[PDB]
């Protein structure tokens, strides 16, 4: 019954009939139903439903999201079902963490632990660790095993930023087949 | 960076004051969400929940408590629900826009989400503070005896202040249990068995008996009327210990109107409220059948020195139609009767 009941709100809202909120994110204005969004995301629902100038705004703008991106997770919302790939999953997970789909976010992160690789490591720790998907750092962490690289291991600090200047070492755990890591790195690190 | 998230945060300090001083509209929803968004992106969640707490509490403090604290003589009760409402008004948005924190952040560091600390300061700085806590168990303890004693009192006030206690239990009753239900309970008995003193020693038994039930109704109604819906258990378990259970042998052995007279003179209504209020608590059913059983021994030995079997079988007949229409063919009134006949029939 519901699902045919979206699947003419789709319509309705293709035909733009009943549409009172414009959303714009940079190229794309994307028409929809209010209750729709709030019925589908805390975010929306909080933004139309509070006491907060924008739900008495009939047009308005969210960024730090791109507007292909917005216009496929408003299509997320009234189809139920989405398109996830490498390409787009890392601006994919932190865009709809923001507008509170958290099924999405489940999605973004079973397909980054899906793809692990000796080398995929880096950002699917580094993400996760940003974009505080813990799961996701303990499958990672867990992960590693006797990877011993030069090269890639040059993929493990370089993305983890600086905390981890702090997390590398003070980590016990690390045990390594050449002991070298702790010098030629760092000069190498500061030539960088 | 070092300063990126402090510049963020004074905005959304400036803006959570805003939020409590109601001015909330024209407030930007978006701007906000995504600043604590971002801040905690940038692992500095922490400092957003130490500097909310601050803000709250300092809020809660300097204003809120000093506010029900000059309210004490005068519309004291409406005073603090205002409060109360406002928090909660507040605390609704300044959860909505600490949303992303609230539903990532806060679990993996266990503690409490956002409504719910805002739930425990207003709880310790105001309602706990123990001069509103103290005035606040005496004013509704005093409306309930006033109640009581006939006076007409606002039970919306007491309704909306014990609904406040349960939601400050966080999921629970333990701040409606001990700062309300338990003086109150304690009050409610010794109130009860003043009262059962007092019926006890100028009535006689069956009006006794229907006053005990009409005062079961009357807390009853007071509890779903006022009180939260699990006060209906304990406070009916006083009524019943204080008027009933406490005066079990009082009751049933009074002069010219207990048990025996009611035997006696074939009182089959009487028998039938006294049988129903005592099968309330324990040992009352036994209290009856102790008493009857030795009522009908004396008598029935007493009938054995000195026809004989019609006697018998109108005694018989008599106690039949007690314990069919009485005492509703109870198996431990049959077992005592039959033990009676038993015993003296030999």
């Amino acid at each position: 019954h519901m699902g045919k009941a979206f699947k003419v709100m789709n319509e309705l809202r293709s035909k733009q009939l009943l549409c009172d909120v414009m959303i714009v994110a940079e190229d794309v204005e994307i028409e929809a139903h209010r209750v729709v969004l709030a019925a589908c995301s805390p975010y929306f629902c909080a933004m139309f439903t509070g006491d907060m100038s924008e739900s008495a705004a009939a047009a308005i703008e969210i960024k730090d999201v791109d507007g292909q991106t917005l216009s496929k997770l408003i299509d997320y919302i009234y189809t139920a079902e989405i398109e996830v790939t490498e390409e787009n999953v890392q601006v994919l997970l932190p865009a709809a963490s923001l507008l509170q789909l958290m099924d999405v976010r489940q999605n973004c992160c079973d397909f980054l632990q899906s793809q692990l690789h000796p080398t995929n490591c880096l950002g699917i720790r580094a993400f996760a660790d940003v974009h505080t998907c813990t799961d996701l750092l303990q499958q990672a962490n867990a992960y590693a095993e006797q990877h011993f690289p030069e090269v890639m291991l040059g993929e493990e600090f370089l993305s983890l930023s600086l905390d981890q200047v702090c997390s590398l070492i003070s980590s016990d755990k690390l045990t390594v087949s050449s002991e070298e890591k702790v010098f030629e790195a760092v000069i190498s690190w500061i030539n960088y | 960076d070092e300063k990126y998230v402090n510049s963020i945060w004074d905005l959304l300090k400036n803006a959570i004051q805003e939020i409590q001083r109601k001015n909330n509209s024209g407030l930007s929803f978006e701007e906000l969400y995504r600043n604590a968004y971002t801040m905690v992106l940038h692992k500095h969640g922490e400092k957003l929940y130490t500097g909310l707490r601050e803000v709250v509490t300092e809020h809660l403090i300097n204003k809120v408590r000093e506010d029900v604290l000059n309210s004490l003589n005068n519309n004291f009760l409406q005073t603090l629900n205002q409060a109360w409402n406002d928090h909660q008004t507040a605390m609704v948005m300044i959860r909505d826009i600490l949303m992303y924190m609230d539903r990532v952040y806060v679990q993996q560091n266990n503690v409490e989400n956002v409504y719910n600390l805002g739930l425990i300061i207003f709880r310790d700085q105001v309602v706990r503070y123990g001069c509103i806590r103290d005035h606040l168990r005496q004013t509704l303890l005093d409306m309930i005896a006033r109640e009581r004693k006939g006076e007409v009192v606002d039970r919306g006030a007491i309704r909306n202040a014990c609904q406040m206690l349960m939601i400050l239990g966080l999921e629970g009753r333990s701040v409606y249990e001990e700062d309300f239900e338990a003086p109150f309970l304690e009050m409610s008995a010794e109130f009860f068995q003043m009262e059962s003193q007092k019926f006890l020693a100028e009535n006689s038994a069956s009006v006794y008996i229907k006053k005990v039930e009409a005062r079961i109704n009357e807390e009853i109604e007071r509890v779903m009327h006022c009180l939260d819906k699990s006060t209906e258990e304990p406070i009916v378990k006083v009524v019943e210990r204080e008027l009933i259970s406490k005066h079990m042998r009082t009751i049933v052995e009074m002069e010219n109107s207990g048990l025996v007279h009611m035997l006696k003179n074939g009182k089959t209504e009487d028998l039938g409220c006294m049988y129903k209020l005592f099968s309330r608590v324990p040992n009352g059913l036994k209290t009856m059948c102790e008493c009857m059983s030795s009522y009908l021994r004396e008598q029935g030995k007493a009938l054995v020195s000195e026809d004989y079997r019609q006697g018998l079988d109108d005694l018989k007949s008599r106690f039949d139609r007690f314990l069919l229409e009485s005492f509703n063919n109870d198996r431990l009134f049959k077992q005592t009767i039959a033990g009676d006949f038993e015993y003296f029939l030999n």
